[PDB]
C-alpha cells in the first residue's frame, strides 16, 4: 500500500531536512529529539545502576532529591541523575506525541490519538513534579525501578490509611474496570460478526446491534462505542491524577475519616 | 510450584503474540512487503494460515491473504536516493488522488445491510426520518475557508442502521451538487462548513455514479479528496 | 467525534431465526441522553428462557444481602442510609469451614446470598450464549466471559474450597469487601511481589491504554468511516489502510481491523485469566510471595 502515501510534507517544523523514513519509522525532527532525549537518559542512568554498585536489571535504581533536601538543588547523586533523568522523559514523551502529531497532520487522518496519550505524559508529570512541586518537595515524586515503584506506591499508598478510600480513587479504578471488559465485549463483539459460525455468510453491521438490544436492551453500534471507549479510558487514567495531586495536600489524614463528613448530623 | 504456573504461562504468551495475534494482523496487510528491503528487514512469518470470508447478504468471497497490488496509477514518483525517501506527486495531488488525497477502490457496489436496505440514502428517498435535537444544515448556506461560499446545502443522505447522518449534500453554483462526509463540516446555527475544503473550488469533490447511493469507490474517492485539503489548501497551513 | 446533528427515523429490529416472542421493552428514542454520545434508540429487548432467573435470581442475591442488610441498622432509614457502605454480609467466618450446615446469622444469608448469585452469572452466561445464536454469530462473548467468571468462580468459590473454609470468600458490603483486600494482602505477604497480580496489573493497564489507542483512532478514521469494521474487514479503503498507517510508522509495525480486535478480545481477557491463577495460588502453592520470591 503505502507507496502513495509516502508523500512529500506535513512538517511540523523541520521543513524539510527532517521529512524521511528511517524504514518503517518517519524520522523528523521529534524522532530526531525523541531520541536525543532518551539516549542522554539512559546514559546519565546507566551511569547510574553503576554508581550504585549493584545493578540487576531489576534493582538498579533511582531516587530523587530525598525530602528536605529541598525542591531546589540536589546534586548528580543525592538528586540529579533523577532531577535530569526526569526531564528526559517529561520532554521525551512530549518530544513523540508532537511527533505524533507530525505524522498525523501529512498521514491525513485526525485529531485525537496525540490528545489521548497526552493524559497519559500527564498522570505522570503528576506524580512526579505537581504532587510534588506543591508538597515544596520532590520526594513524592518517585524511584524508577522495576521494582520499587510498587514500594514508592505500596507506601504513600498506605502512608494515608488503606488508600482504597480516597474517593477519586474509589472511582478511576472503576472506569479502569469498565473501561476494561468493555473492551471485553466490543473486542469480542466485531469478532464473532467478522468471524461467525461455521458455513452462515459474514454477518452485517446491525447483525451485532441486534445482539446487544438481545442482552442488554439498549446498544451503542460502531462510532459510539470507540468514543465510549476512548471514554472510560481516558477519563479513569486521569480521575487518577486527581486521587493523589489530592492526596498528599488537603487530606492530610488517614483516608477513613473522610467518610465520616457523612456520617456526621443527623 | 507456581514457577511451573508463571514460569510455562510465559509460554501461552510468547505462545499468541507473534504467533495468532500479530499472524492476523497480517493477515490481509502487505502480505509482505517489497519495494528496497526485499524479502524483509529480519524475520517475520512467510505468510500466515491464509483464510477466506463470507461476503454478506448477496454472496460473494474474500480470501484474506492476498496479493491484490495496485498498477493503479500512483502519480507518485521519487525523490532520491534511499527508499524511506518521501515521494512526490507528479502535479496538484488533490486529484490524482495521492497522499492525504489518496483514496482506495472498493467496490462499485454499497454496503448493503440486514437486507438491501443499501445503508446509506438521502433524507427525502428515506422513510420516517428527521431531526431529533439539532439544527439542520439544510438551506444552510456552506462556507468554504477561503471564506467566499461554495454551495446550499440540499440533504443529509441519512445512515439507515445506526441511523447515522452519514453525508450532507451539496450543492455548488452549477446548479450542482456533491456530498461532503459529515465529520468534515461545522453546523453553526445561521452558517455551515467543511472549512477542510476551501469553496474557492469543492467542485473536485468526484461525483457519485447514481444520485441515490454512494458506491465504495464513490465515499471512498469522494472522501480523499475532501480530507487532502488539510494537507493540501493554502490558506489554512 | 460525538453528534453536532441527531437523526433517528422509524424503530428498528432483526430476526433471530429464535424466539422473537421477547420484545416488550418499547423503542424509545433517548436523544439528550443515550443520543448525543451513542445511540437514540432504547430497547428493544429478548427476555428469554434463561434472562428469566438471573433477574429472579440476581435479585434475592440482592434482596438476601440487602435484607440482613437492614437488620444491622435496626429496620431504620437514617441508619440503614447511613452505614448503608458499612454495613455487609460475612460468611460463617466465624471460620469454622466448608462445613455448610450453618446459621443463618452466622454462615447463613452469605451461604444463601452468595452461594446464590452462583446462578445468576451462570445462566446469563448461556444468556449470552444463545443471543449469538440466533443471530447465528460466533461464542467470542462466551469466551471473553468466563475470565469475568474465573476471577469470580475463584475469588469467592473455588479457594475457600481450597482451605476447606468459606472462611476464606470475599464478604458482602461496600467498604467490606474494599477492606477484605489489603487485609487479603498482609496475609500472603505482601503481595505485588505476585507474579501473576503484577501481569493482572501488567495487563489491566493494558486497556486502558488500548481502548485509549484503538477508540481515539477509528476517531480520526471517521473522516472516512474508519468506524465500519465489518463493511472493511471485507474492504479495505483508506479507513484502515491508514489507521495502519499512522503505527507503522510511529512505533513501526501494524494490526489489523480484526486481529486489533484480536488484540483486543486477548488484551483485556489475560487481565481476568490472570488474576485467577495469581488467586489459586496466593493461599497454597506459596504461603508468602516475598519468601517464594526472595527465593528466586
Ligand atoms: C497498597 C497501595 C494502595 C493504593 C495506592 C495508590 C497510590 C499510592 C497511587 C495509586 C494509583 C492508582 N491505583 Mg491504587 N492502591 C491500592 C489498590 C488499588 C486497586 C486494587 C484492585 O486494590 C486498584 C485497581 C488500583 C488502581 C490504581 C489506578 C487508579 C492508579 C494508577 C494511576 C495511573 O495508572 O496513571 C497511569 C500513569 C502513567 C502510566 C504515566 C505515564 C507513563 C509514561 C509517560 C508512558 C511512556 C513511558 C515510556 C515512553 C514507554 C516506552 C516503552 C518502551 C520504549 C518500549 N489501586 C492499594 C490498596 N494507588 C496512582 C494514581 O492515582 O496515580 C495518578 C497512585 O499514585
Ligand atoms: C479483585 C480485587 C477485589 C476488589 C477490589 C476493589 C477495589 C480495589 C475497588 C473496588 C470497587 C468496586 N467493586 Mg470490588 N473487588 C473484588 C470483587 C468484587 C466483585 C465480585 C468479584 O463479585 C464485585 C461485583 C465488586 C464490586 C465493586 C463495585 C462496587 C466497585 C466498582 C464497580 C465497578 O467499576 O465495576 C465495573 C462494572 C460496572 C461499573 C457495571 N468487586 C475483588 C475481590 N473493588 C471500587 C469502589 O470504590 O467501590 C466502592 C474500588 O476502588
Ligand atoms: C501509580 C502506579 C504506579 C505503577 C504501578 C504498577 C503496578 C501496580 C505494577 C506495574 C508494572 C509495570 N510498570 Mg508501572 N507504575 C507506575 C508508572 C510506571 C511508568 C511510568 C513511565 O510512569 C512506567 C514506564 C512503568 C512501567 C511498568 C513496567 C515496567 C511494568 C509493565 C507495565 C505495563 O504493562 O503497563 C501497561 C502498558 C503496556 C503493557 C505496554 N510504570 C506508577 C508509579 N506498575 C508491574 C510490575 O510492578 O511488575 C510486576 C506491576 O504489577
Ligand atoms: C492494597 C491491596 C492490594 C491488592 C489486592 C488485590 C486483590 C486482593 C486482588 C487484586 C487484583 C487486581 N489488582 Mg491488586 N492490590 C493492590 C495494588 C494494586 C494496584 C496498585 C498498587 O497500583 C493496581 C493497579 C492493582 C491492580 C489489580 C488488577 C489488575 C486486579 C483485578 C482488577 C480487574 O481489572 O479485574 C476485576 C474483575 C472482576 C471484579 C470480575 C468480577 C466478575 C463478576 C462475576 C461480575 C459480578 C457482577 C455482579 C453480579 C453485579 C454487581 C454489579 C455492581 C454493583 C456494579 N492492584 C494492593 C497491593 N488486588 C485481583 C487479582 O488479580 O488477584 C490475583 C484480586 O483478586
Ligand atoms: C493515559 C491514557 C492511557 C494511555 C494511552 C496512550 N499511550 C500511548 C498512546 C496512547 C493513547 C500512544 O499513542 C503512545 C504509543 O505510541 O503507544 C503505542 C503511548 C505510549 N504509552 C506508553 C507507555 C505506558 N502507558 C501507560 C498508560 C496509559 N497509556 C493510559 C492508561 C503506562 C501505565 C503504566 O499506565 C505505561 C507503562 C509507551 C508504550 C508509548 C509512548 C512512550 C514513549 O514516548 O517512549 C519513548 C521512549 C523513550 C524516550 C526512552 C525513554 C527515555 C527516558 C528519559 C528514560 C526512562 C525513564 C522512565 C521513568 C521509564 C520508566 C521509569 C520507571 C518508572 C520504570
Ligand atoms: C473481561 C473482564 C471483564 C468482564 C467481562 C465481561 N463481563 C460481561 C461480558 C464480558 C466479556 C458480557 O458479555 C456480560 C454482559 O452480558 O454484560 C455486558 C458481562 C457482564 N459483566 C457484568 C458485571 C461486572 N463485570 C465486571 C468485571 C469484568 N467483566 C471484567 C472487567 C464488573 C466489575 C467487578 O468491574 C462487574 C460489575 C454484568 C453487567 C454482565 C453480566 C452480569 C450477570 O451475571 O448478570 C447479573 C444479573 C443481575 C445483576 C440481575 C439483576 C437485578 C440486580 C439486583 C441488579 C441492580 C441494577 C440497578 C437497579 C441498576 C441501577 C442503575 C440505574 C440508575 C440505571
Ligand atoms: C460495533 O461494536 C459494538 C457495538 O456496535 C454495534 C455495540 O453496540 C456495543 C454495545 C456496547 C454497550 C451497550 C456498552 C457496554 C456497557 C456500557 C457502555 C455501560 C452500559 C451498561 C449497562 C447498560 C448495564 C447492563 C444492563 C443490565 C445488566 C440490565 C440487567 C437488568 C435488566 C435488563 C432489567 C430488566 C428490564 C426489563 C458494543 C459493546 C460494541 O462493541
Ligand atoms: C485500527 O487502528 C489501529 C491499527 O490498525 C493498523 C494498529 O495497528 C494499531 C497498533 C496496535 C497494535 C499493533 C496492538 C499491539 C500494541 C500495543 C499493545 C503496544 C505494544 C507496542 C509498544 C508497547 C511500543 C512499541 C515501540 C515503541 C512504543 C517505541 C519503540 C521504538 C523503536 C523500536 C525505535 C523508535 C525510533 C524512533 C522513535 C525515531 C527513529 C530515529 C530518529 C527519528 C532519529 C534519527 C536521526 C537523527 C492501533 C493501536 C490502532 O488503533
Ligand atoms: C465473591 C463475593 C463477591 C462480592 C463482592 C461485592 C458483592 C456485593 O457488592 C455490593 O452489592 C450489594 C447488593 O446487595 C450492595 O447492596 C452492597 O453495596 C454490596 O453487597
Ligand atoms: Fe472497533
Amino acid at each position: 500500500f503505502e507507496r502513495k502515501y509516502r508523500v512529500p510534507g506535513g512538517t511540523l517544523v523541520g521543513g524539510n531536512l527532517f521529512d524521511f523514513w528511517v524504514g518503517p519509522f518517519y524520522v523528523g525532527f521529534f524522532g530526531v529529539a525523541t531520541f536525543f532525549f532518551a539516549a542522554l537518559g539512559i546514559i546519565l542512568i546507566a551511569w547510574s545502576a553503576v554508581l550504585q554498585g549493584t545493578w540487576n536489571p531489576q534493582l538498579i535504581s533511582v531516587y530523587p532529591p530525598a525530602l528536605e533536601y529541598g525542591l531546589g538543588g540536589a546534586p548528580l547523586a543525592k538528586g540529579g541523575l533523577w532531577q535530569i533523568i526526569t526531564i528526559c522523559a517529561t520532554g521525551a514523551f512530549v518530544s513523540w506525541a508532537l511527533r505524533e502529531v507530525e505524522i498525523c497532520r501529512k498521514l491525513g487522518i485526525g485529531y485525537h490519538i496525540p490528545f489521548a496519550f497526552a493524559f497519559a505524559i500527564l498522570a505522570y508529570l503528576t506524580l512526579v513534579l505537581f504532587r510534588p512541586v506543591m508538597m515544596g518537595a520532590w520526594g513524592y515524586a518517585f524511584p524508577y525501578g522495576i521494582w520499587t515503584h510498587l514500594d514508592w506506591v505500596s507506601n504513600t499508598g498506605y502512608t494515608y490509611g488503606n488508600f482504597h478510600y480516597n474517593p477519586a480513587h474509589m472511582i478511576a479504578i472503576s472506569f479502569f474496570f469498565t473501561n476494561a471488559l468493555a473492551l471485553a465485549l466490543h473486542g469480542a463483539l466485531v469478532l464473532s460478526a467478522a468471524n461467525p459460525e461455521k458455513g452462515k455468510e459474514m454477518r452485517t453491521p446491525d447483525h451485532e446491534d441486534t445482539f446487544f438490544r438481545d442482552l442488554v436492551g439498549y446498544s451503542i453500534g460502531t462510532l459510539g462505542i470507540h468514543r465510549l471507549g476512548l471514554l472510560l479510558s481516558l477519563s479513569a487514567v486521569f480521575f487518577s491524577a486527581l486521587c493523589m495531586i489530592i492526596t498528599g495536600t488537603i487530606w492530610f489524614d488517614q483516608w477513613v475519616d473522610w467518610w465520616q463528613w457523612w456520617v456526621k448530623l443527623p | 510450584l507456581a514457577s511451573l504456573a508463571i514460569y510455562s504461562f510465559w509460554i501461552f504468551l510468547a505462545g499468541l503474540i507473534y504467533y495468532l495475534q500479530t499472524e492476523n494482523m497480517r493477515e490481509g496487510y502487505p502480505l509482505e512487503n517489497e519495494d528496497g528491503t526485499p524479502a524483509a528487514n529480519q524475520g517475520p512469518f512467510p505468510l500466515p494460515k491464509p483464510k477466506t470470508f463470507i461476503l454478506p447478504h448477496g454472496r460473494g468471497t474474500l480470501t484474506v491473504p492476498g496479493p491484490e497490488s495496485e498498477d493503479r496509477p500512483i502519480a507518485l514518483a521519487r525523490t532520491a536516493v534511499s527508499e524511506g525517501f518521501p515521494h512526490a506527486p507528479t502535479g496538484d495531488p488533490m486529484k490524482d488522488g495521492v497522499g492525504p488525497a489518496s483514496w482506495v477502490a472498493r467496490r462499485d457496489l454499497p454496503e448493503l445491510d440486514g437486507h438491501g436496505h443499501n445503508k446509506i440514502k438521502p433524507m427525502k428517498a428515506a422513510a420516517g426520518f428527521h431531526v431529533s435535537a439539532g439544527k439542520n444544515p439544510i438551506g444552510l448556506p456552506v462556507r468554504g475557508c477561503d471564506l467566499e461560499i461554495a454551495g446550499k446545502v440540499v440533504d443529509i443522505w441519512v445512515d439507515i442502521p445506526e441511523q447515522m447522518a452519514r453525508f450532507l449534500e451539496v450543492e455548488l453554483k452549477d446548479g450542482s451538487t456533491r456530498l461532503l462526509p459529515m465529520q468534515m463540516v461545522k453546523v453553526q446555527s445561521n452558517r455551515v462548513h467543511v472549512n477542510a475544503l476551501s469553496s474557492d473550488l469543492f467542485a473536485g469533490i468526484p461525483t457519485i455514479k447514481s444520485p441515490t447511493e454512494v458506491t465504495l469507490l464513490e465515499e471512498d474517492k469522494i472522501c480523499g479528496y475532501v480530507a487532502g485539503g488539510l494537507m493540501y489548501a493554502a490558506p489554512k497551513r | 467525534i460525538f453528534s453536532q446533528v441527531q437523526v433517528r427515523g422509524p424503530a428498528d429490529l432483526g430476526m433471530t431465526e429464535d424466539v422473537n416472542l421477547a420484545n416488550r421493552s418499547g423503542v424509545g428514542p433517548f436523544s439528550t441522553l443515550l443520543g448525543w454520545f451513542g445511540n437514540a434508540q432504547l430497547g428493544p429487548i429478548y427476555l428469554g428462557s434463561l434472562g428469566v432467573l438471573s433477574l429472579f435470581s440476581g435479585l434475592m442475591w440482592f434482596f438476601t444481602i440487602g435484607i440482613w442488610f437492614w437488620y444491622q441498622a435496626g429496620w431504620n432509614p437514617a441508619v440503614f442510609l447511613r452505614d448503608l457502605f458499612f454495613f455487609s454480609l460475612e460468611p460463617p467466618a466465624p471460620e469454622y469451614g466448608l462445613s455448610f450446615a450453618a446459621p443463618l446469622k452466622e454462615g447463613g444469608l452469605w451461604l444463601i446470598a452468595s452461594f446464590f448469585m452462583f446462578v445468576a452469572v451462570w445462566s446469563w452466561w448461556g444468556r449470552t450464549y444463545l443471543r449469538a445464536q440466533a443471530l447465528g454469530m460466533g461464542k467470542h462473548t462466551a469466551w471473553a466471559f468466563l475470565s469475568a467468571i474465573w476471577l469470580w468462580m475463584v475469588l469467592g468459590f473455588i479457594r475457600p474450597i481450597l482451605m476447606g473454609s468459606w472462611s476464606e470468600a470475599v464478604p458482602y458490603g461496600i467498604f467490606s469487601h474494599l477492606d477484605w483486600t489489603n487485609n487479603f494482602s498482609l496475609v500472603h505477604g505482601n503481595l505485588f511481589y505476585n507474579p501473576f497480580h503484577g501481569l493482572s496489573i501488567a495487563f489491566l493497564y493494558g486497556s486502558a491504554l488500548l481502548f485509549a489507542m484503538h477508540g481515539a483512532t477509528i476517531l480520526a478514521v471517521s473522516r472516512f468511516g474508519g468506524e465500519r469494521e465489518l463493511e472493511q474487514i471485507a474492504d479495505r479503503g483508506t479507513a484502515a489502510e491508514r489507521a495502519a498507517l499512522f503505527w507503522r510508522w510511529t512505533m513501526g509495525f501494524n494490526a489489523t481491523m480484526e486481529g486489533i480486535h484480536r488484540w483486543a478480545i486477548w488484551m483485556a481477557v489475560l487481565v481476568t485469566l490472570t488474576g485467577g491463577i495469581g488467586i489459586l495460588l496466593s493461599g497454597t502453592v506459596v504461603d508468602n510471595w516475598y519468601v517464594w520470591g526472595q527465593n528466586h
